């Protein structure tokens, strides 16, 4: 695969600066932190769930193992 | 010299939108030569008889100048080596890379070496886990009907695991990774016919940019990122991902109460656990591997990705959670609760991948009216 | 019993992440395991050489070697001998090999020491925990003789009876020789012998964070740089209608 | 001495009787390599600024190699003109 | 970064340090006759004596 | 010992010949054999190193 | 296919030609003897000799993989030189990338073979690995600390016996991606033949008639090392490696593997270290100079007469160095060797350089 | 390289024949021993030559070297 | 080795019988005595070469399970030297 036998395009035009004529963190945090808060609250209740699932089996398999260990006074 | 270094880097092109998921093949490619690196010099002060194997460990990380950085770097590289395996499985899963059929099988076989490859290594400094983990990997054999045993002493060169196991797994551990670096080699020259794919599933070739300097830079950034992962095990906890039972030189008469698999094992090791029958557990375990290569044929989605499909990622991140109760459980006893939850997190694996992703995929396409 | 009694996190001056050993701390717990476990435990990957620039001077851990006689030869009579030690001797071991340590401890076998901290899950503060953690058994237990009841051991019936207490030896630099803080010098000195590069490591373990902490931020700046020819691009579509 | 830089450069097209022998080492690759339908250097000017560089013509297979040799072209003069190819701009 | 990885490496193939640790060494002259060469085996090498 | 053609060494490697002193005296070694440090002391004995 | 089957080949290529695969199949038995021992041997110094005993004693067929290997090793040298004249003799060195890589080649097969020999740890293999490594130590102000640090102390010991065992066992594997790398620049030009004239008019495709010629070949390599297996496989080995090394004593009659007893009697016969050590590297080097030193008007010797004599006269005097190198350092032997050195650089700098411009003057060209 | 662009060749004829129609030994013994006879005598001049010389230098230096180990050469 | 060389499996037993091998750690930590058997290898007859000088006037037997193949002439050579002892010729005197 090599430029110039990828595919057609027609009728698009391009834009662009030299890295030297511009900002290398335009707008980081200002524009960054408003970004990283809207992917995170696009993706977290397809991420979350399965872990805090997880968890909760988590917590309640040890909780059940320890109890099983003691005082069983017969 | 110049093509093929070039046209197959420099000018390669590549998609104007792979994210950091992508950077785990070049970091898997690092991780390789770091093991082969490390590898080579330990093998310079390294002997495999079984009188002297472990002695000859401690002599390298005592003794031999920087000899317990090189080691610790090779113990943890490995560690570093499945973490890498494992994200770039998942990155391939969740964006339907696996559609490059000749990539991802190669691909798969690449996860295989991997292990035994690993595998065997653990075996060398010959302390309990060593043997006890030739022990039982190398029996998995005897499952084979007929010639299982058969095969067993053949590989061990006796009735049982001794000096004429360590010295041929030295060896093996030897020469596998220069294999599976030729290996990787038809990997990459497959992908390329190609080019990758991207987090939409969309074809990139109305937008590719070249390798280099984006992705050259990029990788780099990455392979920093990988390195410091690496060093912050080998400098301030080079013993949090290994066990203590390998302290103790090999004890043919006495297997540790608590013995436990390598980390990147305990999913595997918890699938066979749970089924209590020996045949049965030993297909399971080769299947929970080897069902990757049955991914694409499982395909139903009208789309490659699974970024524009919420069904299916809820179902990917239940199959990582799920992968992550079976690590937790296998490094629990053979008790209750956890004999039970283990076996349904073994029979919900399974069903993720065979029957509820396949599914989803097909609820997802009418939904969309395709 | 199989009941567990895991031990606590007693904070250790080497604990920290940039926190390396205390030597003189070192040099006590060399004392300890001379004087008292010397004895029974063998510690075979350690040799007189090892403690110069330690915890020792080059001249005192020779006098320490010369305290001992070690076997050498064959001479030109082809037989063994016995001399004084030397730098490059490795720890005397108190018995020829496993058989002979059991049948002097009652059948148990006291393990080599170099790794202890190492090859045992919460490393000294198991040891710590142990070592000072001897009791009387609870009621309705009864051991064997020669066993010794440790709620840190597992099963909690160990063949080894307490082997410090207070004033069990002086050390050289006048340290009250109570049975902790002869527990916890010989724990500390445990750890240099389980893994002499850990002050090393941790000081690369500085370089490495602080070279980290300027590379990646400029290798960052320098892959933002490159990027930001496509970052701020923008596209137009102008077909013909 | 812009004017003879861009001399020594030059223009091309593919009606040149020239071919393999021009003397400007663009005009002689891009001839011999069929490189390019035509180039030509320039020197546009304006009252304090304007525009020194090059115009091509090319395949859409060519374009890679037309920009790398007018590139290096532009490399050796900066740092390895001759006096012969300067006296000859 | 580099410098110091590489050169870690280069070291680990110096000689280490159990190699080093060596001493003197007193021989007997009275069990070497006239016109005799006695070797002995000394810090790697043969010493005569 | 006592071969080569000064009653001294012969190197069988590549013919070097050396006298009893251990001075080079033909073939293609460039130096004398090493002398190392050493002090005779009591007895008949003496300590090299 | 396309770099086998439809490769395409002169109709001409002689037997001399069949040493290229020949090759190839030496390196695949020595790589695969090669592993099989590795599966029994040890490199512990206390136990290296013994685990070797070992092989051939105890382990089912220990013996014939090992003899197979270490014949395996004479074979592969034998058809390097073979390989190399053919070189010479028709002018294949003009394909200059091939060549050179070829000289690295060669250069690598004798510093792995140098190696392996040292891993059985017996006499020989414990004064070679002293001799040949300090070659390095002609290196001026740095050369001695080379040495130490290539043996890992102040002499051979247990860090270079272990070493070794590393080094010998991933530089064959090396020396196949360099042959195959050697092979694609190769492929760029295809075969020379023995007229030394394009074939492009008179190519025939390799398959079947080179590989049925070249299974005609390795079955011939194969009768050859099963007869020194099988019948002699001591033949070309040396009695001395099989005493344990002892470090304080050298012995007497010491020699070099035959292999190399040419280039030994090159540097024996300089009576000064750096000097013989200069005329040892040069010995090999100066192959890399063959295609400078081309003078005649055609490639190959076939239509050369004087060139022919002179070519014989360096491999009849490779005999003679050869046969000098396992002769002691006295007369008259001390000056046969040094007339033959001398003669085998002055044959390939001077005579036949002037041969070639000779017989371009008789040919009116 | 491939068959199709080696080169430029014109008005030559082959015939070949099957190698099942014909003998693959034709006058083995009959025809290729005089060559073999021709092939060594073209060449010896060229190649024996110089091996006797290393004969003779061989013959000689080890003659010489036993001579010169005895009382009375 | 010897059983089906040149000796019965039984013989073979009986012959490394006849000698006394050390064995152990027993279970007090100590080495014994036992009779040989088939795995044992031939006896040594010092316990280090400097016991063997020692023994032979500073001499060193050498071991002999490769002497053959150690030596040119081979068993040619062992004979001859086994077989060649003489008187000093007129003028040559040894060392005792
Ligand atoms: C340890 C675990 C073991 C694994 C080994 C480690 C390997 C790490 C994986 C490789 C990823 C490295 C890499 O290439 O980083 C690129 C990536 C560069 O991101 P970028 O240049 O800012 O891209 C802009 C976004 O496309 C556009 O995003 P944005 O404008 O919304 O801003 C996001 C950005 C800035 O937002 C803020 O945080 C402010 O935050 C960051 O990415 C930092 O850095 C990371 O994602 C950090 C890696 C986390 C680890
Ligand atoms: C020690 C070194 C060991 C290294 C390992 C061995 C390497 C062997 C090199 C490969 C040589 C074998 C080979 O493939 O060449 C075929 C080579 C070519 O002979 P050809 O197939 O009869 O070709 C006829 C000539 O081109 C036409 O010539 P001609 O008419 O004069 O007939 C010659 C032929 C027949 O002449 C007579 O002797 C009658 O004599 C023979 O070569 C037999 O045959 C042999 O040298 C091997 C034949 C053994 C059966
Ligand atoms: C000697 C002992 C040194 C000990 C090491 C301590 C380790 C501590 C880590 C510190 C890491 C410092 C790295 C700073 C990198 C900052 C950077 O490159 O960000 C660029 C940032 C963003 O600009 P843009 O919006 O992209 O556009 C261009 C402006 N028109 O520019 C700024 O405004 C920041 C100005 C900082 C200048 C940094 C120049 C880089 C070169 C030198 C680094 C030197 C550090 C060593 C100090 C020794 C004391
Ligand atoms: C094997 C056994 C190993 C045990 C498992 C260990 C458990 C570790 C789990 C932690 C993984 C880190 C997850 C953090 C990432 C979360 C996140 O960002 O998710 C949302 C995000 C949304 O992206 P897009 O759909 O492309 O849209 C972009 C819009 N801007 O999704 C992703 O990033 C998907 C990438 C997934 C790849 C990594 C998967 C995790 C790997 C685990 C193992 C995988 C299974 C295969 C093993 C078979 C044997
Ligand atoms: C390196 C050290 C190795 C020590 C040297 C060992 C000595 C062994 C010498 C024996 C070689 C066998 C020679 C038998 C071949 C004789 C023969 O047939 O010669 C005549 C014949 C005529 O052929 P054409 O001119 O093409 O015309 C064909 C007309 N029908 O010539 C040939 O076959 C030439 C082929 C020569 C190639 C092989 C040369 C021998 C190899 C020796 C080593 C070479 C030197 C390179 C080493 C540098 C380091
Ligand atoms: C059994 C174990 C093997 C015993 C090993 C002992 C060594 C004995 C050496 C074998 C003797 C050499 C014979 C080899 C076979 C001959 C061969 O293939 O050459 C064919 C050759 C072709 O002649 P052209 O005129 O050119 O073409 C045909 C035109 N009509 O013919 C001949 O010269 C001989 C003619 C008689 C046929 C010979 C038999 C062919 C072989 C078949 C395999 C037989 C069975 C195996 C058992 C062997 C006992
Ligand atoms: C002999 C009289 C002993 C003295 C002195 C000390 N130890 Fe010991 N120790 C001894 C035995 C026989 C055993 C085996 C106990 C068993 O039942 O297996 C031990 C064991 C230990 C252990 C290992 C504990 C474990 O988890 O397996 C430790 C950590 C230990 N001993 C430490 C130790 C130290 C540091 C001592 C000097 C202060 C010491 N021991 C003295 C016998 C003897
Ligand atoms: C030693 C192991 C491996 C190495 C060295 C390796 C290396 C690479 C490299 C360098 C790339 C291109 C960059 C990237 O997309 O990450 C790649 C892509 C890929 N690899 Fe691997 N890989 C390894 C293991 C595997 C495994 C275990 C699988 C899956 C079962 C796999 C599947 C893929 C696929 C399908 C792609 C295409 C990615 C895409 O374009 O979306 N690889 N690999
Ligand atoms: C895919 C690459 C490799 C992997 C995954 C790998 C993995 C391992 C593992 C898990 C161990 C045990 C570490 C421990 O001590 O805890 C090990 C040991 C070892 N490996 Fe590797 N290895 C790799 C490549 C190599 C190569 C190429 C060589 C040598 C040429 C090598 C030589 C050794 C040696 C000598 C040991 C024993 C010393 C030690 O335990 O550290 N390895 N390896
Ligand atoms: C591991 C060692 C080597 C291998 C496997 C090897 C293999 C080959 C092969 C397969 C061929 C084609 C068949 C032939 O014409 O013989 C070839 C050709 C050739 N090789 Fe090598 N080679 C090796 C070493 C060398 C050396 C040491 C030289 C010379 C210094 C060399 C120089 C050449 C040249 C010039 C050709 C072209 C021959 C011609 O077309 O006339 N090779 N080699
Ligand atoms: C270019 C290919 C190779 C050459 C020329 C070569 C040559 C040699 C030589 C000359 C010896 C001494 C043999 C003797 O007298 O005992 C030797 C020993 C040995 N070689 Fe190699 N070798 C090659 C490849 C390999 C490979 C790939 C391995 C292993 C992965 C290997 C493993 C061994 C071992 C373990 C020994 C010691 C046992 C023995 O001496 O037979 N060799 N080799
Ligand atoms: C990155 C942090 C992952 C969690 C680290 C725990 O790691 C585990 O610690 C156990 C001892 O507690 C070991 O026995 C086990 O092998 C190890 O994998």
């Amino acid at each position: 695969r090599q430029f110039g036998h990828l595919t057609r395009v027609r009728h698009v035009i391009t834009y662009s600066l030299s890295p030297f004529e511009q900002r290398a963190f335009p707008h980081y945090f200002s524009k960054g932190i408003p970004n990283v808060l809207r992917r995170t609250r696009a993706c977290i209740l397809r991420v979350a769930p399965p872990f805090v699932a997880f968890y909760l089996v988590y917590t309640w398999g040890t909780q059940e193992f320890e109890k099983s260990k003691r005082k069983n006074p017969a | 010299l110049m093509k093929i270094v070039n046209n197959a880097f420099i000018d390669l092109p590549a998609p104007s939108n792979i994210s950091s998921w992508w950077n785990f093949g070049s970091l898997l490619g690092i991780c390789l030569i770091l093991q082969i690196l490390t590898g080579l010099f330990l093998a310079m002060h390294y002997t495999s008889d079984t009188t002297t194997a472990f002695s000859s460990v401690t002599h390298i990380c005592r003794d031999v100048n920087y000899g317990w950085i090189i080691r610790y770097m090779h113990a943890n590289g490995a560690s570093m080596f499945f973490i890498c395996l494992y994200m770039h499985v998942g990155r391939g899963l969740y964006y339907g890379s696996y559609t490059f059929l000749e990539t991802w099988n190669i691909g798969v076989i690449l996860l295989l070496t991997v292990m035994a490859t690993a595998f065997m290594g653990y075996v060398l400094p010959w302390g309990q886990m060593s043997f006890w983990g030739a022990t039982v990997i190398t029996n998995l054999l005897s499952a084979i009907p007929y010639i299982g045993t058969n095969l067993v002493e053949w590989i061990w060169g006796g009735f049982s695991v001794d000096k004429a196991t360590l010295t041929r797994f030295f060896a093996f551990h030897f020469i596998l990774p220069f294999i599976i670096m030729a290996i990787a080699m038809v990997h990459l020259l497959f992908l390329h016919e190609t080019g990758s794919n991207n987090p939409t599933g969309i074809s990139s070739d109305v937008d590719k940019i070249p390798f280099h300097p984006y992705y050259t830079i990029k990788d780099i950034l990455g392979a920093l990122l990988l390195i410091l992962a690496l060093m912050l095990l080998v400098l301030f906890a080079p013993d949090l991902l290994g066990d203590p039972d390998n302290y103790t030189p090999a004890n043919p008469l006495n297997t540790p109460p608590h013995i436990k698999p390598e980390w990147y094992f305990l999913f595997a090791y918890a699938i066979l656990r749970s089924i209590p029958n020996k045949l049965g557990g030993v297909l399971a375990l080769a299947f929970s591997i080897l069902i990757l290569a049955l991914i694409p044929l499982l395909h139903t989605s009208k789309q490659r990705s699974m970024m524009f499909r919420p069904l299916s990622q809820c179902l990917f991140w239940a199959l990582v959670a799920d992968l992550l109760t079976l690590t937790w459980i296998g490094g629990q006893p053979v008790e209750h609760p956890y004999i039970t939850i283990g076996q349904l997190a073994s029979v919900l694996y399974f069903l993720l991948i065979l029957v509820l992703m396949p599914t989803a995929g097909t609820i997802e396409n009418k939904l969309l009216k395709w | 019993s199989d009941l567990e009694l895991h031990p606590p996190s007693y904070p250790w001056s080497h604990r920290g992440l940039l926190s390396s050993l205390d030597h003189t701390s070192i040099r006590r717990g060399f004392q300890v395991y001379k004087q008292v476990c010397s004895s029974c435990h063998s510690m075979d990957y350690v040799a007189y050489r090892h403690l110069v620039g330690v915890c020792y001077t080059e001249d005192e851990a020779k006098a320490l070697a010369e305290e001992v006689e070690v076997q050498d030869g064959p001479n030109e009579d082809g037989e063994m001998f016995m001399r004084p030690g030397k730098l490059s001797d490795y720890f005397p071991k108190p018995y020829p090999n496993p058989e002979a340590a059991r049948a002097a401890n009652n059948g148990a076998l006291p393990p080599d020491l170099s790794y202890i901290v190492r090859a045992r899950h919460g490393g000294e503060d198991y040891v710590f925990s142990l070592l000072t953690g001897y009791c009387e058994p609870p009621t309705g237990v009864s051991l064997r003789e020669g066993l010794y009841f440790n709620p840190y051991f597992p099963g909690q019936a160990i063949g080894m009876a307490p082997p410090i207490y207070n004033e069990v030896l002086e050390f050289d630099d006048g340290t009250p020789a109570t049975m902790s803080q002869v527990a916890k010098d010989v724990c500390t000195f445990l750890r240099w012998a389980a893994e002499p590069e850990h002050d090393h490591r941790k000081r690369m373990g500085l370089k490495m964070l602080l070279m980290m902490g300027l590379l990646l931020p400029l290798v960052y700046a320098m892959k933002r740089h490159k990027w930001s020819v496509l970052k701020s691009r923008k596209l137009a579509y102008r077909p013909p209608k | 001495a812009l004017q003879v830089a861009n001399a020594i450069i030059g223009h091309y097209d593919c009606t040149y009787g020239g071919g393999a022998h021009l003397s400007s080492p663009l005009a002689s690759i891009a001839a011999t390599n069929k490189l390019c339908q035509s180039f030509q250097t320039f020197n546009i000017c304006y009252a304090d600024t304007g525009l020194l560089g090059a115009h091509f013509v090319c395949d859409h297979m060519s374009i890679d190699d037309m920009m790398f040799v007018l590139q290096g072209q532009w490399m050796r003069l900066c740092t390895s003109a001759t006096e012969s190819e300067v006296l000859r701009g | 970064a580099a410098k110091n990885v590489v050169s870690q490496f280069v070291s680990s193939m110096s000689a280490s340090a159990d190699v080093l640790a060596m001493s003197k060494i007193e021989i007997k002259l009275s069990d070497i006759p006239e016109g005799k060469n006695m070797a002995f085996k000394w810090r790697g090498k043969p010493l005569f004596v | 010992a006592n071969a080569g053609d000064f009653g001294g060494y012969y190197c069988p490697c590549h013919g070097s010949h050396y006298d009893a002193s251990g001075r080079i005296r033909k073939g293609p070694a460039p130096l004398n054999l090493e002398v190392p440090s050493y002090e005779f002391t009591s007895d008949d004995m003496v300590i090299v190193g």
